[PDB]
């Protein structure tokens, strides 16, 4: 009973934490495809 | 006079910058080399 | 051609099979851990 009780909660725990390394693989992304556009325009107001 | 120079070349130079920007991604389109090589192939048909 | 042919083929993989991956790894995560729970329960009936 001790060990089923144990493995539903590591299963569930498992789950929802492997989630998270997702949304930070997509905030990744979103900096890979920043940095594939080119910048421009604001340096001119930074330096003034 | 230091400061108003500095920017001023600054703002100068930013649109090149932007120029090579437009050029690097024509480069990583991979679009402007193939005329090269087909250059130096009539070249080398002409040499031979 | 293979050069931007190369090219697209990285970016397209970096934003779509990496979380992909990850997901197989925690689906096989979770899965491990049940079938570990189903053996240890039989193991520990034999045993009684």
């Amino acid at each position: 009973d001790f060990h089923s009780e144990y493995i539903v909660s590591a299963s569930n725990f498992t789950s929802q934490l492997s989630s998270q390394v997702e949304q930070f693989l997509h905030r990744n992304i979103q900096e890979y495809l920043s940095i594939l556009t080119d910048p421009d325009g604001k340096g001119k107001e930074k330096i003034a | 006079k230091a400061a108003s120079g500095t920017t001023g070349t600054y703002q100068e130079w930013k649109d090149k910058a932007q120029n090579l920007y437009q050029e690097l991604l024509t480069q990583e389109g991979q679009a402007s080399f193939q005329g090269l090589k087909d250059n130096v192939f009539d070249g080398l048909v002409r040499v031979t | 051609y293979l050069i931007n042919y190369i090219q697209d083929e990285i970016n397209t993989i970096f934003s779509d099979y990496i979380p992909y991956v990850f997901k197989l790894l925690k689906e096989n995560l979770c899965l491990n851990l049940h079938k570990f729970n189903e053996f240890i329960q039989n193991e520990l009936q034999e045993a009684s």
